[PDB]
DNA sequence: TTGT
DNA sequence: ACAACTGCGATTAC
RNA sequence: GUAAUCGCA
C-alpha cells in the first residue's frame, strides 16, 4: 500500500519489524510457556496469556539519555496461583519485567546508549541437492536437508543406486532402514515412489525434524508436495520424495540448487532477535518460579503470585543482549547520513553465520539475484569484504523472510499497471527489461528489441515478450551510492570509496547546500532524525532558541530544540529555527534545521572554487593547496566536543571525597576549580590542568587531568548520582570541552566522486591563481588523478557548479540521465555554461574552442599559463580524520606491568611498535646497534633505560647493554614454570670457561 | 529397447509421424553441414 | 606549473570510426538473432559469434 | 485520533451531504472542491486547499467531492473541468462564486474574506 | 587469431576454385584457405593485395 | 572454510 | 593435530 | 588489563 508510488522510509524496516514483534511475537512466546507444577500436591501457577498488556514508559527518552537509564515498557500479565491447601486460584497481575522500546528512527535506548540492531542473512531451511564430481568415475550427487536448528540430514548416491544417508559418521546408512523405522511397510514405499525398480534393486530426532514454516514451504516447492503449511514436520513422504529426486538426478531429470540465490536465504530482523531473547527470558523466569516455589515449600508459606515472579530475568536478558550481542552495535552519529545508513546494513557474519575466515569466495560476490534487492557497490573493506552489505532503497522484507523489490507490470490487463514486490525466486521467471521505448523503425513499436533479464541471464528480445519493467531510478542502489552525482561517468571501484568517505564528513559550524545534487538529500535529511518535524497542524505563536510553541486546534505544543549537544563520535549537534513566527505548518513539515542540514537538505560540505592544475609540487600524489580565505572566513570550521568522566567509587576501606583544596599541586593549576572539586562552566582549560580534584582517601590525588591536545571551553558539567543498582552507587562527574577546529595542513578533504586529499600548503589569496574575473581559486587539485582512478563525473560537477553559482540555480539530477539520449550530461553541462556566459557577460565561462576550460593567470608572476585549465565549484567535504587527533609523541613515560614495554595507544601516551617486517629491514641494512638499542633500552631494559636519562642529561656516552631484556627473562620464567630450563652459558675463547648469565 | 520397437511404441502411443519438413536453403545447409 | 596541463570533458577524444564499427557489429548481431529465431543457427554459435 | 493527529484535514463528502449542507443553515463560509484522482492539476489544488484549511481552522468549512463517485451531481452543478472550486457564502441571499483552473492561494483568501 | 580488414572501400576479386567451402564456427558460410592466395580490393584509384 |  | 597481512586509532563491555 | 565492534591506509 506504501512505497509503490514513492521512495519508502529508510527506517521503515525497523519500524515494521518492531511492530510485528509487539503484535505477535510476545503472544507467541507467552503461549509456549509451560505450567509450573513441581510438587507432590502439584501446586500449579498459570499466566493468563490473553491478559497481555504493555504499559507506557515511566520516563522519557530525554531523561533516559540524561540519567543513563534504559527506555523500556512494563509487561503486566494477570496470573493465577492454585494453592494446594486453599483449593482455589487467586488471580493477580504481576510485573514480569521491562521490554525495551524502539524509537521512530529505529534506535533503542539501553543504559543511556543509542544502539541499532543490524539484520543478518542466514540460509533458509530446505532441501538443497548439490553435486560433487569424484576424482575417478561418475559425479556424486547429494541432497541436504536444512532445519531451523541447523540439522543436516544428507543423502548421497554412488555409482550404483546406493541411496545412503550421511547422518552417521560411518561409511553409510540404509535409506530403506530409515524409511522402515519411519513407518513404511516396504510395500507402500515402492508403490508411492517413482522409478521403484531402482529402489527395490538396491539390497537429535526432534531438531532434524524441526522444520520451520519457511522450511515446510520450501520443501514443498522443490519437491512437489501437497503437505499443508501447518504440518511443519519432516514427514517420511518428504524423505521418500527426496530420494526420488535424488535418483532422478542421476539420469539427468533434475536441476541442482544454487546456494547463493536469495530465494534460498532468509533475513533475520530485530523482531526475530527480540523473540528469541524473550523466549530465553521466559525460560529463566520459569526456572526462577520453580526455585522460589521450592523455597516457599521449605519455608512453609503459600505466597501470592507477586512473591514468586521477579523482574530480574527480562531486564538482565535484554541488557546483556544489547550489551554483548554481535548484532547490537552503538549508533554512528558522526553525521546525519551515518544514522540512516547504519540501520540498513545486512550482515553475513554473526551468531550462526559465516565467520570471516569461513566464508568462501563465492559467498562474497554479487549474484544476479541481488539486483534491486542488495547494493552491489556497498561493502566493508577488509577481511570481511563481501560479507557486510547495505539494503536497496526500494526494498522491503517479505512475509516469508525474503527481500522484495518493486517491479512494474507492462502486461495488458484491466488496470494495465501494477507495482508488485516480487520475491527473489519469482522474478527469475519473468522478462525484466530496464530499457526505454523511444525507437521506431517503420514498424510497430512492440517489434522493437531491448536488452532484458531472464533466468539469471541477459538477452535481447522484442517488446511483445517483456513482462516487467524497472522504472525506479534508485532501485538498484543504496543511500550512500545514490548521493553520488553523475555516477555513470565514474568507475564502480571508486563508488565504494566515495560511499565510505561520505560517511566521514564532519558537521561544520555553518551549512551550505550543494549546487549539484541527486535529489535524495531531502529524504535523507527527513529520515535522518536530526530535523524538527511537526506532529500537528497549527500556527507558531512563540519562537525561541530553546523551545518552539505551536498552537493548533485550541492546544499548544512545545518542541524542545538541541543547543550544542555532543554525539557519540565527538561531533556537535545543533538546531536552528527555519519557520518564522506566525506561519502555518502542516503535520510533517520542517520546523527547525539540525546540524549538517540547511533548507531541509543534507549538507555535509561547502562549495569552493577549484582549479585542476599542478602547482609547484604541492599537489603531488594527492594533496591539495588551499587558500587562506577558507581559514579567515570560517568556511570549514567545525566544533568538536569530548567528554571526560571519573566515578567516585566508594572503596570498602574509605569512600572518595571531592575537595578543591589539594596540596602537592602548583598554584598555576586549580584556578578553574570551584568551592567543590569540579571545574566551572565557561572556563578555558589546556593540557595538564585539573578538571576534578579528589582527596581519594582509602590521602592521594586521583584527579582528572586534560590529555595532550585538549584545549577547549568547558561548556557544561554534570553531577550524576547513580541509583537503581540495589545499593548506593558512585556519583559520576562528566565534563565537556568544546574544541573549535579550523582547516589546517594535514586535514583531509574529499569530494563526492571519490577524490580524497590532504592539505599541504595554505597559500595567501595573492599568490593563488586567479581567473579572468579576478577571483583567486580556493583550492588547486592534481589533474593526473582523473586517468588514474577513472573519475569523470567530477569534471561535470565542477562545471555545472560554476554555472549554477553564476546563474543562482541548484541542480538535482537523477542518475543515468543518458537513458533519454546520448551525451545528455554533456549537453546539459554545456548548455548551462553557455547560458551563464551570456546572462552574466563573462565570456570566459564558455569557451567555444575548449568548452569547460578557461585560461587562468599566475598570482605570483602575473603571466598566463600555456594550456587551459578546468574551472569549477565542486562540493568538498571535510573528513573526520584530522591531524590533531593523529599527532602523537613519546619520550619516556610509562610501562606495562608485566611486559615492561612501553604502553600502547595515543591517549595512553605510548610509543610506536617495531614489528617483524621492520626488524627484517633493519637487519638487511646492517644496522646492528640501532636494532640492539631499540630491542633493549628503548623498550624493555629497565636498568639501561634508567641509566639512559642520566647519561643523556650529563652528556656521557651510553654503554652497550650486556644483560638480557625483561622479555627474555620472562620467557625463562615461563618455560621454567613449564619445567623447561634455559641458560645463556657464554664460553670465553681465551681460557675456555663457561659463564652463566642470569 | 531396440530402435524399431521404440519407434513403433512412439507411433502407437505418442503419435509420432515422419512429417515432411519444408526447410529454407539456409536451414537445409545448416542441417547438412553440421 | 608553467604549462598547467589539465583534462576536460571534450578532451577525451574517441577514434573517428567507433560509430560505424559499433553499428555494423550490432547489425550483424541483430541479423544473427533473427536467423537464430528462424533456426539457421543454434545457441552456441550465437554466443561464440557475439 | 487522540494520540496521533490526522494528516489530512479535508473530508470527502457525498452529494447528499452537500445538498444537506446547502439546504441547512451555516455560520461559516463553505468551500466545495471537485477533484478526480486522475487529473494532474488537482494534485496541486489539493495542497493549496490543505494550506487554506490549516490557515482557517474553524472559521470556514472545506470539503471535497470526487467527480468519479458523483458525476451527475457535478454535471448538474455546471462544472466544466476539474480544477473547479465552489465558494458558498454563509448568508443565503448572496450568490455563490465558482472558480475554474489553478488560482493562487491569495486569491482564495481574498475571495473568502471579501466576496463571501 | 588476427583479423584481416579491408584497407579501403571496393570490390573483392579472387579465384573461388582454389578455396574450399566450409562452415564457420559462428554459423556463417565461408571459404577455407589452405594455399597462398591473392585477393584484390578494387577501389577508385588503387588495388590492394 | 581450506588445505595440510 | 596445525596455519591462514601488517600495524594504527576509536568506542562499549567486563 | 582483556574481549567485542567499526574504521584507517
Ligand atoms: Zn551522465
Amino acid at each position: 500500500n506504501e512505497g509503490i508510488s514513492t521512495i519508502p522510509g529508510f527506517n521503515q524496516i525497523q519500524f515494521e519489524g518492531f511492530c510485528r514483534f509487539i503484535d505477535q511475537g510476545l503472544t507467541e512466546e507467552l503461549y509456549k510457556f509451560p505450567k509450573i507444577e513441581d510438587t507432590d500436591q502439584e501446586i500449579e501457577f498459570q499466566l493468563f496469556v490473553e491478559t497481555y498488556q504493555l504499559v507506557e514508559p515511566l520516563i522519557k527518552e530525554r531523561d533516559a539519555v540524561y540519567e543513563s537509564l534504559t527506555y523500556s515498557s512494563e509487561l503486566y500479565v494477570s496470573a493465577g496461583l492454585i494453592w494446594k491447601n486453599s483449593r482455589d486460584m487467586q488471580e493477580q497481575t504481576i510485573f514480569i519485567g521491562n521490554i525495551p522500546l524502539m524509537n521512530s528512527l529505529g534506535t533503542s535506548i539501553v543504559n543511556g546508549i543509542y544502539r541499532i540492531v543490524i539484520n543478518q542473512i542466514l540460509q533458509s531451511p530446505g532441501i538443497y541437492y548439490r553435486s560433487e564430481l569424484d576424482h575417478n568415475g561418475i559425479s556424486v550427487y547429494t541432497g541436504t536437508i536444512i532445519s531451523d536448528w541447523g540439522g543436516r540430514s544428507e543423502l548421497e548416491i554412488d555409482r550404483k543406486a546406493r541411496i545412503w544417508a550421511r547422518v552417521s559418521r560411518k561409511q553409510k546408512i540404509s535409506i530403506l532402514v530409515l524409511s522402515s523405522a519411519m513407518g513404511l511397510n516396504l510395500r507402500e514405499i515402492l508403490e508411492n515412489v517413482c522409478y521403484p525398480e531402482i529402489f527395490l534393486s538396491f539390497l537429535f530426532f526432534q531438531q532434524r525434524c524441526e522444520l520451520g514454516r519457511i522450511g515446510r514451504r520450501n520443501m514443498n516447492r522443490r519437491l512437489n508436495l501437497d503437505i499443508p503449511q501447518n504440518n511443519t514436520f519432516l514427514l517420511p513422504r518428504d524423505i521418500l520424495a527426496a530420494a526420488d529426486h535424488l535418483i532422478g538426478l542421476k539420469f539427468g531429470m533434475g536441476a541442482l540448487d544454487d546456494m547463493n540465490h536469495l530465494k534460498n536465504k532468509r533475513i533475520r530482523s530485530v523482531a526475530d532477535l527480540l523473540q528469541d531473547q524473550f523466549g530465553l527470558a521466559l525460560v529463566r523466569l520459569e526456572n526462577v518460579v520453580r526455585g522460589t516455589i521450592c523455597g516457599a515449600i521449605r519455608h512453609k508459606l503459600i505466597p501470592t503470585p507477586q512473591n514468586l515472579v521477579t523482574s530480574t530475568p527480562l531486564t538482565t536478558t535484554y541488557e546483556s543482549f544489547f550489551g554483548l550481542h554481535p548484532l547490537s552495535q552503538v549508533l554512528d552519529r558522526t553525521n546525519p547520513l551515518t544514522q540512516i545508513v547504519h540501520g540498513r546494513k545486512l550482515s553475513y557474519l554473526g551468531p550462526g553465520g559465516l565467520t570471516g575466515r569461513t566464508a568462501s569466495f563465492r559467498i562474497r560476490d554479487i549474484h544476479p539475484s541481488h539486483y534491486g534487492r542488495i547494493c552491489p557497490i556497498d561493502t566493508s573493506e577488509g577481511i570481511n569484504v563481501g560479507l557486510i552489505g547495505s539494503l536497496a532503497i526500494h526494498a522491503r522484507i517479505g512475509h516469508w523472510g525474503s527481500l522484495e523489490s518493486p517491479f512494474y507490470e507492462i502486461s495488458e490487463r484491466s488496470t494495465g499497471v501494477r507495482m508488485l514486490y516480487l520475491s527473489p525466486g519469482r522474478d527469475e521467471y519473468y522478462m525484466v527489461a530496464a530499457g526505454n521505448s523511444l525507437a521506431l523503425n517503420q514498424d510497430i513499436q512492440e517489434e522493437q528489441v531491448v536488452p532484458a533479464r531472464y533466468r539469471q541471464e541477459f538477452l535481447t528480445i522484442a517488446w511483445e515478450q517483456v513482462h516487467l519493467r524497472s522504472i525506479f531510478p534508485f532501485q538498484y542502489f543504496s543511500i550512500g551510492a545514490s548521493l553520488i552525482p553523475f555516477i555513470e561517468h565514474n568507475d564502480a571501484n571508486r563508488a565504494l570509496m566515495s560511499s565510505n568517505m561520505q560517511r566521514q564528513a564532519v558537521p561544520l559550524s555553518r551549512s551550505e547546500k550543494c549546487i549539484v545534487g541527486t535529489g535524495l538529500e531531502r529524504q535523507a535529511a527527513l529520515d535522518s532524525g536530526a530535523l524538527a518535524i511537526a506532529e500537528r497542524e497549527g500556527r507558531v505563536v512563540y519562537t525561541n532558541t530553546d523551545k518552539i510553541l505551536l498552537a493548533g486546534n485550541g492546544d499548544i505544543l512545545s518542541i524542545p530544540l538541541v543547543i550544542y549537544q555532543r554525539s557519540n563520535k565527538n561531533t556537535c549537534m545543533h538546531q536552528k529555527l527555519q519557520v518564522p513566527r506566525g506561519k502555518c505548518i502542516k503535520k510533517g513539515q520542517i520546523l527547525a534545521d539540525g546540524a549538517a542540514t540547511v533548507g531541509g537538505e543534507l549538507a555535509l560540505g561547502k562549495n569552493v572554487l577549484v582549479a585542476y592544475m599542478p602547482w609547484e609540487g604541492y599537489n603531488s600524489e594527492d594533496a591539495v593547496l588551499i587558500s587562506e580565505r577558507l581559514v579567515y572566513e570560517d568556511i570549514y570550521t567545525s566544533f568538536h566536543i569530548r567528554k571526560y568522566e571519573i566515578q567516585t567509587h566508594v572503596t570498602s576501606q574509605g569512600p572518595e571525597k571531592v575537595t578543591n583544596e589539594i596540596p602537592h599541586l602548583e598554584a598555576h593549576l586549580l584556578r578553574n576549580l570551584d568551592k567543590n572539586g569540579i571545574v566551572m562552566l565557561g572556563s578555558w582549560v589546556e593540557t595538564g590542568d585539573i578538571l576534578v580534584g579528589k582527596l581519594t582517601p582509602q590521602s592521594k590525588e586521583t584527579c582528572l587531568k586534560l590529555p595532550i591536545g585538549g584545549r577547549g571551553r568547558v561548556i557544561d558539567v554534570r553531577w550524576i548520582q547513580k541509583r537503581g543498582g540495589s545499593s548506593y552507587n558512585p556519583e559520576t562527574i562528566r565534563v565537556y570541552i568544546l574544541q573549535k577546529r579550523e582547516i589546517k595542513v594535514g586535514d583531509k578533504v574529499a569530494g563526492r566522486h571519490g577524490n580524497k586529499g590532504i592539505i599541504s600548503k595554505i597559500l595567501p589569496r595573492q599568490d593563488m591563481p586567479y581567473l579572468q574575473d579576478g577571483r583567486s581559486v580556493d583550492m588547486v587539485f592534481n589533474p593526473l588523478g582523473v586517468p588514474s582512478r577513472m573519475n569523470v563525473g567530477q569534471i561535470f560537477e565542477c562545471s555545472l557548479g560554476l554555472a549554477g553559482s553564476l546563474l543562482d540555480r541548484h541542480y538535482r539530477i537523477a542518475p543515468f540521465d543518458e537513458r533519454y539520449e546520448q551525451e545528455a550530461s554533456r549537453k546539459l553541462v554545456f548548455s548551462e555554461l553557455y547560458e551563464a556566459s551570456k546572462q552574466t557577460a563573462n565570456p570566459w565561462v564558455f569557451e567555444p574552442e575548449y568548452p569547460g576550460k578557461s585560461r587562468i593567470f599566475d598570482g605570483r608572476t602575473g603571466n598566463p599559463f600555456e594550456q587551459p585549465v578546468i574551472i569549477g565549484k565542486p562540493y568538498i567535504l571535510k573528513l573526520i580524520h584530522q591531524v590533531d587527533d593523529k599527532i602523537h609523541g613519546r619520550s619516556s613515560g610509562h610501562y606495562a606491568l608485566v611486559t615492561q614495554q612501553p604502553l600502547r595507544g595515543r591517549a595512553k601516551q605510548g610509543g610506536q611498535r617495531v614489528g617483524e617486517m621492520e626488524v627484517w629491514a633493519l637487519e638487511g641494512f646492517g644496522v646492528a646497534h640501532i636494532l640492539q638499542e631499540m630491542l633493549t633500552y628503548k623498550s624493555d631494559h629497565i636498568r639501561a633505560r634508567q641509566e639512559v636519562l642520566g647519561t643523556t642529561i650529563i652528556g656521557g656516552t651510553i654503554p652497550n647493554p650486556e644483560d638480557a631484556p625483561e622479555s627474555f627473562r620472562l620467557l625463562v620464567r615461563e618455560l621454567r614454570s613449564l619445567a623447561l630450563e634455559l641458560n645463556h652459558f657464554l664460553v670465553s675463547e681465551k681460557n675456555f670457561q663457561i659463564n652463566r648469565k642470569e | 529397447e531396440s530402435e524399431e520397437e521404440a519407434r513403433r511404441k512412439n507411433w502407437v502411443d505418442r503419435g509420432w509421424a515422419p512429417w515432411e519438413e519444408i526447410l529454407s536453403p539456409e536451414a537445409n545447409f545448416a542441417r547438412k553441414s553440421l | 606549473t608553467a604549462t598547467s596541463i589539465s583534462l576536460g570533458i571534450d578532451d577525451l577524444l574517441t577514434i573517428p570510426s567507433k560509430g560505424w564499427l559499433v553499428q555494423d557489429a550490432e547489425q550483424q548481431s541483430l541479423i544473427l538473432e533473427k536467423h537464430h529465431h528462424y533456426g539457421n543457427v543454434h545457441a552456441v554459435e550465437k554466443l561464440r559469434q557475439s | 485520533g487522540k494520540y496521533v493527529r490526522e494528516d489530512y484535514l479535508v473530508k470527502k463528502v457525498s452529494a447528499k451531504d452537500i445538498q444537506e449542507l446547502i439546504k441547512g443553515e451555516r455560520n461559516v463560509p463553505l468551500i466545495i472542491d471537485f477533484y478526480a484522482t486522475w487529473c494532474g492539476p488537482c494534485i496541486l489544488m489539493a495542497q493549496e486547499l490543505e494550506m487554506l484549511a490549516v490557515e482557517y481552522e474553524s472559521n470556514a468549512l472545506i470539503v471535497k467531492v470526487d467527480t468519479d463517485d458523483e458525476y451527475e451531481f457535478a454535471r448538474d452543478m455546471q462544472v466544466r473541468g476539474l480544477p473547479t472550486l465552489y465558494f458558498i457564502s454563509p448568508d443565503p441571499n448572496k450568490d455563490a462564486i465558482r472558480t475554474e483552473g489553478l488560482i493562487p492561494i491569495q486569491m482564495m483568501r481574498d475571495i473568502i474574506n471579501n466576496d463571501l | 587469431a588476427e583479423h584481416v580488414r579491408a584497407p579501403s572501400n571496393g570490390k573483392i576479386k579472387f579465384n573461388e576454385d582454389l578455396v574450399h567451402p566450409t562452415r564457420t564456427r559462428h554459423g556463417h558460410p565461408a571459404f577455407l584457405c589452405s594455399i597462398d592466395l591473392y585477393v584484390t580490393i578494387e577501389s577508385e584509384d588503387i588495388l590492394h593485395n
